[PDB]
């Protein structure tokens, strides 16, 4: 009963045998605005299928001395489907999303993850190392697309904050031998009712091995991990031109 | 349901029975490609071997939904994930498993419940379907389904590394025919004596 | 006309926050209560699954022999405006003789709490914060003496002539706020409002404020809203000539009238940087202590 | 929940279709009723504006003095059972003894009107179109003279076999129709269903059949709805040995039950070929006759 | 009140003096799909903003010795807007639209054109000429685009049918003593409620002048002619991976 | 492996509208799959053979 799931929103479909409850993140659900918080005039547009529905992002590996990832979102989806066609013409934007992870492994495996769901993680460098020496992050790592970006200090998780209290935010783990999925909701996050699609980064999801792989020779090495995610309540407002970036 | 041949590659006597079951290995985890076969019931293709292929050759138009259904005959310590679609038509035969996913598609896990249902909906601008083939008859082609990995098929050691699936189709409560007729297969060569 | 049924049952137009929870209020800590032992089947709240991401709920009860006690522990120190509101250091001016910095006997400070960890570490718990605030002013010289000199005060908004010189037609402040004072005098206090387009101040913005394509030599604009730059604060001696007396000035910020939004963790490395949570590579320190041995204290 | 408010007066979901006009009974024309002369400002049938493309209002009352005229001349043979169910000529199928076309004794035909003008041009008035038929089969020789041979018919409906040969196995129609039939018997004639997927004939068909990267090479399917080919009408003497008789087959189609959309122009050239509106472009006859002189007969 | 005349749908809005009444072609208004009528399942997508608003496709010229064009809907938007872009990636269509034609001069000008539509407006070729060679038309004069074809025998309207009864469809002239544009609404017109919108092509707009283009010489020549048009209640369905053709 | 058939259907594994189905099944009845004559023998009587 909290074991078995399923998951119907669009045209698609997800299923999962050896799974876990469901994470409402930090305790509601979505919700499309309403006209007293709301401050612009035009009459927005809520297409309900054609963006409300799972993407599939890309399918990472998982070794023994692997260190962490990171993806940015909406960023993920500004150039897959019609959710992407729409948030290039239009200016402003507002959505959740539901987000389901997968990685499989067999009886005799070992592992542990942890999914967690950052509101403004801004990632910061290193400083040169000596501390001195000022930079900044580039274009490929702050919206590095549906391809992700791998850690290199997730101690720290690349911003000078620990990583042991990433759970007071919504986190869920995976443990090879207990479950082998987790799918998290998350509300629309931010201090303003709309917000632009390609500058603003609202949020950004983490997944970090804590607990190393190891396995026995003989046994199946390549043990990936796909990352699904859905949109939900999405509106739109300003049409104009498309903008790339 | 009755079974159906997507793996109607072989001919000869000895392994026809290989028509019923198509294989999962395992890979490395890019999101590969394993088959496709066309949602088309009444054309040559896997969906003959059907009582469901060989009564819409006695009735031309078709209608309503179908389902298809898949069951894996591999052993209890193995564990995957797959990525089945529904490409409707127009739209070419997808390159990678990131195009495929923008259409109607499932996700299923190997476990306890060895099976899983795809269902094809009913997407026509007509209300019925006559039988499709090479030509302008493909004004009613229905689609094509495409499985891939998800992650991968995983397996301790002391168990097999290959497995099979078997697939199962049929209907659903919305499916109809009519305008019958006489079918193309005539199984007689001269007088049967 | 809406006719179809698909548009009857839709969930299109929900201004409503669905909420599983709900608030409760608890002036006290929760009185422990009695129990007893239990040698039953099914009934088992030691074994958790933590995968869920949810926290255990065991209790004392429920996993030893507990007696009554009747809690009366207030829960009010905890709240927000009694662990921020309590004034801490935010800027400094300097008006020497003198020097190189400000010579002049002028000043201008961009308005910037980010430079003074006990405070910054405090409001970096959390992401968005709405609050008020009450500023105070403490001038003085190197020494801490006091001296009988007049200063002005300018509240400079954004989109405002910011001034260049001690002479200038800037000061004549009469749309602007100011405040004259002396040293004699105590220390000048006044309020603020919340002063933002937006409903918040968040201290952490994930995201360029322009469109364009973002090259190397504009990356410096990377974590920048100017829905929190709140302006300039000018500070000048008065007069026509220079003055007899170095001074420094000292701001302090108290907030009153706080919500708050999104806990996230707190800073483990030392700061650098405004405006950038950079950190030094080579000088990781962990997050606490370290010893020998985990068998061993 | 539907909580905002344009999801309340959208006008999404709107199944009805609003006509301006609606129908009214007209068993005969319109009786003409008496008037008098007029001498009035701004009244003014005659001054029209047609650039609106809409027809004019003006009648023999508002111009001109008239009497009462009681009319009862009826419409009814202007509808379109009394002006379609005539029935004509629509295909030819030849069965000679020896020659080039059919000399094997049996013969398909594609259905198909489309071959004879005078009925292709009475329904290419239409564009869509919903009836049933009723097909009549003359044979004969071609001195007209009537022999006694047997035949036989056979409507082979879409993706079923098609015969090959005079002694095929197609020929048991044990699930598709058939018809056999003498020459010393009358005609033959039997009734026919809407056979389509669609819900109307369409006799203009703008667009391709197909996706697919359009070369000069596949342009012969432009104009091309499978919704139209209702299959193939195959036919053959009966028996083993050829025939001692050569014959011709003539079909007339007789359309009941019909329903009509879309009036459209009418053809003025010459007809050449099948699901094929083309024309002799260096042959463009007028639209009808001609003469000398505007201002002369 | 006949004369002056607006019309406001989605964020635009157009403006004239010198009109006429507005047509509804073949008496009745655009709709939505019934439940009866229809017969695929899946839930559509209904944008109401986005795709239903006015786009401007091409600015023509007619000289004296002009003879004629014509556009071909919706082929005209299927590169243009949100609306192409859900075109691409769906394969269900249905809409209706709105048509609005300029052409403006002085009160020493004079002509008349006709605007006209057509369903199912097959081309036919010459056959050669001589009338054996059988041919058959390009795939650019069959979806010339949104920059319109011209014609070469505009009596027969290229498809062996007189233009002196093209009066019987949805018609507007455009004589310039009195007015300057020309105002069509048009419902969706197929025998099947949902048809594709990139191979289909439902029907045609045509702009022959009967009386040519005449003036003095000191008078402007240059006198454009542009094709404004709406989509309106559009409706999309099958959603997969975008089809350019 | 229980050897029925599936139960799933289009309302609760997408999302689908409202239709209503008028298509018979009339023509599927077996009188209406049998009452359709065709060739069962051949006899022949020829002059010498
Ligand atoms: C007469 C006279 N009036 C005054 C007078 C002077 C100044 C006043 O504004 C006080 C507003 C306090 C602003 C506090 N915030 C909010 C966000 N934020 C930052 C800063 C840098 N980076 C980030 N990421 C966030 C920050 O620093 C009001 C009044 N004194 O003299
Ligand atoms: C026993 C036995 N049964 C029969 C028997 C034989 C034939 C029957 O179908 C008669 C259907 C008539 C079809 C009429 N249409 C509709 C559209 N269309 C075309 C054609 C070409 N181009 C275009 N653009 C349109 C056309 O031609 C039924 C019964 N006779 O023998």
């Amino acid at each position: 009963s909290d074991r078995v799931a399923q998951l119907t929103i669009g045209n698609s479909t997800i299923t999962t045998q050896e799974a876990a409850n469901i994470i409402v993140g930090y305790g509601e659900w979505p919700s499309y605005c309403s006209d007293s918080d709301a401050t612009a005039v035009d009459k927005p547009t809520r297409p309900d299928v054609s963006v409300n529905r799972f993407y599939t992002l890309d399918t990472k590996l998982w070794e023994k001395s692997s260190k962490g990832w990171y993806w940015k979102f909406p960023d993920v989806l500004t150039e897959t489907g019609v959710f992407g066609q729409n948030a290039q013409f239009h200016y402003l934007y507002r959505s959740g999303f539901c987000i389901h992870v997968q990685c499989n492994a067999s009886k005799f495996h070992q592992g542990a993850l942890l999914v967690a769901v950052l509101p403004e993680y801004v990632i910061g460098t290193v400083a040169g190392g000596t501390g001195t020496e000022d930079t900044h992050p580039p274009y490929k790592q702050t919206q590095p697309g549906a391809d992700g970006f791998e850690l290199q200090h997730p101690y720290v998780l690349d911003a000078g904050i620990p990583i042991s209290q990433l759970t007071v935010c919504p986190h869920q783990w995976i443990n090879l031998r207990t479950n082998n999925c987790a799918t998290i909701i998350v509300p629309y996050i931010n201090a303003l009712p709309f917000d632009s699609a390609l500058n603003h980064c609202n949020f950004g999801l983490l997944v970090v091995p804590i607990s190393p792989l190891d396995y026995d020779q003989g046994a199946t090495p390549v043990i990936p991990i796909t990352i699904t995610l859905a949109p939900m309540c999405s509106e739109f407002a300003g049409l104009r031109q498309a903008v790339t970036q | 349901e009755t079974i159906l041949e997507v793996n109607n590659v072989p001919t000869n006597a000895t392994s026809l029975m290989e028509r019923l079951r198509f294989p999962v290995s395992a890979q490395a985890g890019k999101g590969e490609l394993c088959a496709v076969f066309r949602a088309d019931p009444g054309r040559n293709g896997p969906w003959q071997s059907t009582l469901l292929g060989q009564l819409c050759g006695y009735y031309t138009q078709w209608s309503g939904s179908l389902e298809v259904t898949f069951m894996f005959t591999g052993s209890f310590m193995a564990t995957g994930k797959m990525l089945i679609a529904y490409t409707p038509p127009g739209g070419p035969l997808p390159k990678d498993r990131a195009t495929a996913m923008l259409g109607t598609h499932v996700i299923w896990d190997f476990g306890l419940q060895s099976s899983v249902t795809l269902v094809i909906p009913w997407i026509s601008n007509t209300h019925y379907r006559a039988h499709a083939r090479d030509g302008v008859f493909d004004y009613y082609t229905t689609g094509l389904v495409s499985i891939w990995y998800q992650t991968n098929y995983v397996v301790p050691i002391g168990a097999p590394n290959t497995a099979y699936i078997i697939a199962l189709a049929a209907a659903q409560k919305n499916f109809t025919m009519k305008l019958c007729k006489d079918a193309s297969d005539i199984l007689q060569t001269g007088t049967i004596q | 006309g809406d006719r179809v049924a698909d548009v009857i049952e839709s969930s299109i137009g929900d201004s409503v926050s669905r909420a599983l929870t709900h608030a409760l209020p608890a002036p006290t800590g929760q009185n422990t209560q009695v129990s007893s032992h239990r040698l039953d089947t099914g009934k088992v709240p030691a074994l958790q699954a933590a995968e869920i991401g949810a926290s255990s709920n065991a209790s004392d009860e429920s996993m030893i022999e507990t007696r009554c006690v009747l809690n009366s522990h207030s829960t009010a120190e905890t709240t927000l405006d009694s662990f921020f509101s309590r004034a801490g250091l935010v800027g400094e001016i300097d008006l020497p003789l003198k020097g190189t910095t400000n010579p002049n006997g002028y000043a201008n400070w961009d308005i910037d709490i980010t430079g003074y960890a006990q405070m910054r570490r405090k409001v970096e718990l959390f992401t968005y914060m709405r609050f008020d605030a009450e500023f105070t002013f403490v001038a003085c010289t190197p020494t801490g003496e006091v001296v009988p000199q007049l200063l002005q005060y300018m509240f400079v908004p954004p989109g405002a002539p910011k001034p260049d010189s001690r002479e200038s037609l800037a000061w004549q402040t009469a749309t602007n706020p100011s405040v004259f004072v002396k040293l004699s005098d105590p220390p000048a206090q006044v309020s603020v409002p919340f002063m933002s387009p937006a409903s918040a101040y968040q201290w952490f913005y994930d995201g360029y404020p322009t469109f364009g394509e973002h090259k190397q030599e504009k990356d410096l604009e990377y974590g920048a809203m100017p829905n929190n730059m709140m302006g300039t604060f000018s500070v000048r001696t008065v007069g026509t000539s220079k003055s007899k007396y170095p001074l420094v000035v000292r701001i302090y910020m108290r907030m009153k009238h706080v919500r708050a939004w999104i806990p996230r963790p707190m800073r483990n490395q030392n700061y650098l940087f405004k405006a950038n949570p950079n950190y030094a590579g080579n000088s990781i320190k962990p997050t606490g202590a370290s010893r020998t041995a985990i068998t061993t204290l």
